[PDB]
């Protein structure tokens, strides 16, 4: 008893394939395709695992300056300040030079651990501020450095030195006034053309303020310049001036952690997600995305394509003939 | 009216309190801010034309009362310093 | 893909297989049947994630990086900033449009090779019994039932009961 | 290339194709004949214009760039400037370098795959007709005219008339 | 009727075949090569389809101000400027700080489209020039700024302002005056030490010049330093200056095109080509070259090889034997 | 690897190769012998240092470069310095991975096309005596002696007069 | 006479496999391994073939400012300078803006070629020391530049001119002094607020220095900084200044060669190697390595991985079974 | 001979409109260009030296006329100015 | 004690070779090295108070002798000038 059979061998197709890319074709479609890309969002901002700082109406540099609208932000370390794309700072605008590093090197610091010191001024009125900076009825500034003007009629100058004998860095962020007429110069301070001197034992760093007019923003027309210094351990800082002074209150405690930086919009949820892009913070199951380029947390990294689908299957064979 | 008698009861205690003599406010004659370029965000400084009866006769006064304002009741408040106080 | 095993000779293939990747398709005296062969399959997938999670670990661990755009333009620092993020875009897409073409082409080749596989071993088990027919399916020259496939779907297939009989209907006599 | 078919069993060439690619040289009874097989090299050049094409829109398309020769040295910022500029110059010539030998791996493997394609197809329409040599040559073993080659070249071959002939030249009966 | 035939498959073969490479060995030969690299040049600038403004002894930044020998830039919009390396500056030499940053600036805006404005300068005479600077007898000078000085025997200051109520960016083109000695810096302006101050409400730039002698070139020996500015749209410019002042008589329109910038000697013809690369404008056909590496437009990139010749075609095999 | 030649069918290397790659095993009627086969891995150890002193000349030429370690952070020129740095090291790394990754399937698959190309040898030199048993290792149907080896370990071997008879044991008669 | 015999095919293993990766794996043995890798370090610098200029309390910016406990390295031409991490610098500590600039283009000299020219300095007494650098008993200074400082109750202007007519470039190592108090800057020159200008054809340079007090190191407080220049064939440099100059006494000849600068700790040793690595220099066999990133000499880049093993060999089979 | 004439009678009438009186040019006695640095490509003041006779009398004069070079045609031409006439 | 006397010496020949005088040396009174904030690694000004018996009489002086130090026998070696030396 013999007969003719057949095993004949094969694969699966489905009628519903999409089309991949190979190095040999240009469009060709298949049995499965997993979208590398992520160009879907949520939109929902969530503050787990990482702790997340958000804004209201309230901007990173203001934050560890304390705008008082601000004043929630005292302490409170995190992993990533979102800042909002509706902000506005009241208080006294300003003009930093190089602005790229200082917001790099703060998002970087990872801690807003403030630390007060006793620092002996001599011959200064601290505490000033201004009337658009504003806590209800009254004044109100900066909630973390001092305003610092003359006293009497006179204005000392001034040598204070901090002996770093712990065994961390030290930031002192201090600034630099920038009036708009002599008149202001003048009546502030003593000085028409006022010096401010930073020294350590490594570098130092001189700088002589600029006098103008300037368009108004929200009343006077003029700026403060922001600088700051480090101090490693076993090292002296010692702050000389002659005029133009904003001496900070306080040292910033360094951190070399991990922590970054985020421009968006979108509002805080709750979750548990890893990785955070701006316009929709999105999971990271896939190697590839077409989300911003603007990226915190172990989730993947910008390629311009759109479809960049993987097979994991094999090629359509679709289902001929009718 | 209230704040300018108040700068100006400040004014003549202050100078009481430096030269060690003893002043009396009467009222205020005249409270003319600044309004060159700009009187507000900072400094707003008080041009008081003050008289007193203290020798028995009337002698005027113009105060330069440097009002800087401070932070808010998180730090210290009433700022207020005599710049210099000519007859 | 290079093999030629997949859309080389095979046109067509089926839409009952939901359970598998390779289906063993057969018609026999007993029925049609539809069996997927696990092994066989197994593997593929076990390749096939080999490189899926390959690259899912292909994610920056960036927790600060420097500016990606800018709402100003100031020239030679800028543009530099702007050439290296743009650089870095290029030589990361064409890495990506190079990493899909090669796993494509990989998988095409793999499911090339698994067919191919597949056939040398459907070969190897019988090499004087499955004479091929070209169309990418196979022929089995002796009488077939149901323990023809749960044998040859498993490891196990003797082929000396059915070695002296697949060779008889290979060959036609004259006269 | 890697599958032995080009350079690994073939010794030569020859200088009459000028129309195509893969020839289909033989020898009969009616003359040596060149007829050039037109359905196997069109793919052949579908796939490798399928690369040429890819790859000749892979121009940089930028209209304003950084500086890229420099008449003075200034230090860091130069260095810099000058180490992106190499280092996307060493990264380019490598991917150049890495995509000349990767398709030139391919091509050869391409041909290499074709030749197999036409190796298989030319068994396969066959399997018992034409017994191979090793010589990247076939052999068939029936009578074989004008026909033949105009059949082979196309797809149509009939392999039942022609089966009863040539399995019995392959036998060499004892006696 | 049987006999013994055969249909001896095989490929082609040419005896004149051509180099390549493969990553398994080091020197093949194939029967075909394309190369992928662009060695040669035609030497010849075409002006299709691209519009390419060519100078005779002009550079771009001397085409901006207005060489008085170039008087034909006036507007004409490019896509590409190419310099000559015959070229001389016969109008009052100058240094611009950041000349990589304003040059690139001004090849991405494209367009040189000018337009005056009514600036209601006060105590200055405008249109001062140089004896350089010459078109035919008597003397010259740029043609798009002022060369501002003093007036009667004083020097009032400067305020100016220009609402931007319109929807596009304005950029202005001004300058610093770096005299020779101190008794050129007294008798244009009558400030030692002159100052100048541009303010918008983001930005500032406050500039103090230098005072020195310096290697003649082409007489005198003072150079004049240019700075700019960008204006955003709803944006108040601000213009202050104590002396010095070289100020500029409108704006320049800004454009977020496709222009470029390049160096080469070759001189104009008539073609239509897409790619100009300098030391020959070249077809592009294939993906790679070895020209140099400066180049504008869609044509490829600089790879230091020589031979890159992809095969299109397969592994030679000469022709054995004899 | 994806032809299957090694760790596909054979499940078993050998201890006793110490002057070669691809050995020669046999049981014979005079006594088990080994011996390496000259040529097959002479081509294998070129074609693996072909791409050896290939890979050899990958050293950075640079005679000058910038900073690579710090001591000290200054911000948006040091990010960018390190942000250089980092994705080059990366691109770097991935592109030594992707040299390994791909080289080790490259010569997996090297090693494992000499493997099908002596098996292809092997079957071509016979292609009636050499029927493959699917294990990865061949089978001969004639009387072999010491003649055997040291004729098919070369390039030369005559397949005329064992032909004849190993044709004779393919087949068993009926009756 | 016909018997059944077998030619069994394979290849070799042995039971002392390494571990390798695959882009379909992620963990397979085979039978050879290179290690790609070069981790391993002998921990010795060898002064052949490239010559090796070694420091032993000597850094490179003082070797050419010529340190006066390091006058040894006059002339001695380089490829490769070693600084030490137990350096000091015993004369006169300073602050060099621009830092990783200048030392970069002086490790790209590759040769301290020094020749004297002959200045017509005007007014001055040069060849001025300091306590802290010392020769032994007495005093001391670097031995390559001039510390200039007032003679009589005056101080001159100063015009030098040096015409390059030579075919090579000219490098000219000057300085600025940076006092602490303002009775420093009133005692050395007699400006309150001293100026420096460098003027050639092309460009120009104008500092104005910095005074304050800073924390001790070794004494004083004060600090200088270092500028330079360099004069193409054909050109003219012009040194103007009304005070604080530390000014050359000679111009260091330019090279366009192959020279670099490394940082590490190991000793010096005889051998003939080529690659030089900071802590170990390792031999170039191989194309990968793990040791530091700082590189001179032909060998290989950094990657971070361990155990990148190429296959010399194929995959392992381990003898199944016992 | 015909500048420094011509420049003289620039001298004399923008002088005479600026006081209100009426001064009568005779000739020019010396016309020292300086050349301290530079006197080309930028201001090219000539020390002119006049005697006019107005009053019935010769009296010297000195005149700084800054004659600050323009821009040609394009722009406006015949640039001249005093900066002081002293007796 | 070697040291203060022979730049007392210094101090009378140079004030003998720039006015064409003739001053005898007699003995150092006070030598008072400044320490207002540094004295070291620059500048070392001697505060050196002399006393001379030349006109018949004792006439006291204060010279500020700049004593910058040289490089060392490299270079010139014997470093000293009189910034002023006042009666
Ligand atoms: C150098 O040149 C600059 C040029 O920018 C001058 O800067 C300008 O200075 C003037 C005053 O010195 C500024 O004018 C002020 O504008 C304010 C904002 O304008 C809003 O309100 C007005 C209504 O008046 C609207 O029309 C306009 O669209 C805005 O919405 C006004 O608030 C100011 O006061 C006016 O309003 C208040 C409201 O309480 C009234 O009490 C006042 O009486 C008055 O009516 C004032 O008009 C101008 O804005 C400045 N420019 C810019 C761009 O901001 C410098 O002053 C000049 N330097 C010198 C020394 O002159
Ligand atoms: C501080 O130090 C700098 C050093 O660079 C001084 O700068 C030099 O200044 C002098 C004059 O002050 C310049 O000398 C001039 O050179 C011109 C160019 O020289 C060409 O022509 C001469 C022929 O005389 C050739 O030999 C030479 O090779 C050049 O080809 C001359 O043109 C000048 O005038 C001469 O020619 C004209 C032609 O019409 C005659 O009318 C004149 O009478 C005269 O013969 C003049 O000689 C010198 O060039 C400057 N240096 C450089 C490098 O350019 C500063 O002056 C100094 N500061 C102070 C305050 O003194
Ligand atoms: C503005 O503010 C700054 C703050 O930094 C001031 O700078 C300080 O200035 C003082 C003196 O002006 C310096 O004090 C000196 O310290 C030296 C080093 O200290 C070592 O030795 C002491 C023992 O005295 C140890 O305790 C210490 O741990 C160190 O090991 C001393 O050497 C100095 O002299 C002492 O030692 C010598 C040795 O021979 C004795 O002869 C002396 O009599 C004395 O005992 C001196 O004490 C201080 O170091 C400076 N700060 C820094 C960070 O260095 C500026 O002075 C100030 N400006 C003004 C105008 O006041
Ligand atoms: C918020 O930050 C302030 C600093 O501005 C903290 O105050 C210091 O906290 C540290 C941490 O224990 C103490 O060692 C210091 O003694 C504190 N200084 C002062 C002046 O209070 C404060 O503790 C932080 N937390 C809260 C809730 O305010
Ligand atoms: C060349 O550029 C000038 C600007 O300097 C052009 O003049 C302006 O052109 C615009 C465009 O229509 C007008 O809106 C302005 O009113 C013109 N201003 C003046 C002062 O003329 C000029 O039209 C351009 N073309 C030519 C041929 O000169
Ligand atoms: C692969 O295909 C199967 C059947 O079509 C499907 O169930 C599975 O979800 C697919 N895998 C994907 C989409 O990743
Ligand atoms: C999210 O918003 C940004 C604007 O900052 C935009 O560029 C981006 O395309 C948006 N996301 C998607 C997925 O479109
Ligand atoms: C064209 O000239 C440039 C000089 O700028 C040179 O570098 C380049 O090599 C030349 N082109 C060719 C093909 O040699
Ligand atoms: C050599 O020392 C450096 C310190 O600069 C260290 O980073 C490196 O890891 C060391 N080398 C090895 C192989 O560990």
């Amino acid at each position: 008893a013999d007969p003719g059979a057949t095993l004949c061998l094969g694969h699966h197709a489905v009628p519903n394939g999409t089309l991949v890319k190979t190095i040999t074709d240009d469009q060709i479609e298949v049995t499965n395709a997993t979208e590398l890309v992520q160009s879907s969002s949520t939109g929902k901002i969530c503050n787990n695992p990482h702790r997340i700082l958000d804004g209201i109406d309230c901007t990173l540099i203001d934050a560890l300056l304390g705008d008082p609208h601000c004043d929630v932000f005292q302490n409170e370390t995190w992993d990533l300040f979102v800042e909002r794309s509706k902000a506005f700072s009241n208080c006294y605008p300003y003009d930093v030079p190089d602005y790229a590093s200082l917001r790099s090197l703060v998002a970087s610091s990872g801690t807003l651990e403030f630390i007060t010191e006793g620092f002996t001024w001599t011959g200064v009125t601290q505490n000033g501020g201004s009337n658009a900076c504003k806590r209800g009825p009254g004044s109100g500034f900066f909630s973390r450095l001092n305003w610092l003007t003359k006293s009497g009629s006179t204005y000392p100058v001034l040598n204070v030195t901090m002996p770093n004998n712990d065994n961390f860095d030290k930031l002192y962020i201090w600034g630099v006034h920038h009036p708009s007429t002599n008149q202001e110069q003048t009546s502030l301070y003593v000085q028409a053309s006022g010096r401010v001197t930073v020294s350590t034992r490594r570098s130092q760093q001189t700088i002589i303020p600029n006098i103008g007019s300037r368009p108004w923003v929200r009343g006077l027309s003029s700026r403060i310049s922001i600088y700051w210094t480090i101090v490693k351990p076993g090292d002296v800082l010692v702050i000389n001036s002659n005029g133009n002074l904003i001496a900070p209150r306080g040292y910033f405690k360094m951190r070399t952690g991990k922590s970054s930086i985020m421009r968006s919009d979108a509002p805080i949820d709750t979750c548990i997600s890893e990785c955070i892009t701006p316009n929709g913070s999105i999971p990271n199951d896939k190697p590839f995305q077409n989300v911003n380029k603007i990226t915190y947390g172990a989730c993947p990294k910008y390629v311009k394509q759109n479809t960049l689908k993987l097979a994991t299957g094999m090629r359509n064979v679709p289902e001929k003939q009718t | 009216s209230l704040e300018i008698e108040e700068l100006a009861r400040f004014a003549v205690d202050e100078h009481n309190k430096k030269e060690n003599a003893l002043l009396e406010f009467v009222r205020v004659v005249k409270a003319k801010e600044q309004f060159n370029y700009d009187q507000w965000q900072d400094y707003t400084m008080y041009y008081l034309t003050l008289e007193a009866k203290d020798g028995g006769k009337k002698k005027l006064y113009e105060a330069k009362v440097w009002v800087k304002f401070v932070d808010s009741a998180f730090e210290t408040e009433n700022f207020k310093e005599l710049q210099e106080f000519k007859p | 893909g290079l093999f030629g095993a997949i859309a080389g000779f095979i046109e067509n293939g089926w839409e009952g297989m939901i359970d598998g990747w390779y289906g063993f398709r057969h018609q026999n005296s007993e029925g049609t049947g539809q069996a997927a062969d696990l092994k066989s399959t197994q593997a593929a997938i076990d390749q096939i994630n080999g490189k899926l999670n390959r690259v899912i670990e292909k994610t920056n661990e960036k927790f600060h990086q420097i500016e990606k755009e800018f709402s100003e333009v100031e020239g030679r620092i800028q543009d530099l900033e702007k050439y290296v993020e743009d650089t870095k875009i290029d030589l990361w897409s064409y890495n990506a449009e190079l990493l899909v073409a090669l796993e494509n082409q990989h998988t095409i080749d793999l499911t090339d090779s698994e067919m191919n596989k597949l056939f040398e071993k459907t070969r190897r088990q019988l090499r004087e019994n499955a004479e091929e027919m070209g169309n990418g399916c196979f022929k089995i020259y002796h009488k077939c039932d149901n323990a023809c496939i749960e044998s040859i779907r498993n490891g196990t297939y003797d082929h000396d009961v059915y070695r002296d009989e697949a060779l008889n209907n290979r060959f036609q006599i004259k006269g």
